[PDB]
């Protein structure tokens, strides 16, 4: 059996607190869908 | 005999510091801070952050 990874495999890319910003950042995460 | 110290620099709580000793902290006021090493000049006051 097999699903729909239904938007997951996102983590904190690191220990800085953000906000109210949009920040890019490439690594190794689970694609959506 | 050789041992190399690896280093990550600061990212998370601190716990291993020299032995520079603390001072109290003045709010409000324009001072030259070093808070576990990361340098810098200006005014703390109390936040809303989470
Ligand atoms: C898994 O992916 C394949 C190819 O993208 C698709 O044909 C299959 O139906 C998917 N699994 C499910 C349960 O939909």
């Amino acid at each position: 059996a097999y699903t729909n990874s239904f938007t997951r495999g996102v983590y904190y890319p690191d220990k800085v607190f953000r906000s109210s910003v949009l920040h890019s950042t490439q690594d190794l995460f689970l694609p959506f869908f | 005999r050789v041992v190399v110290l690896s280093f990550e620099l600061l990212h998370a709580p601190a716990t291993v510091c020299g032995p520079k000793k603390s001072t109290n902290l003045v709010k409000n006021k324009c001072v030259n801070f070093n808070f576990n090493g990361l340098t810098g000049t200006g005014v703390l006051t109390e936040s809303n952050k989470k």
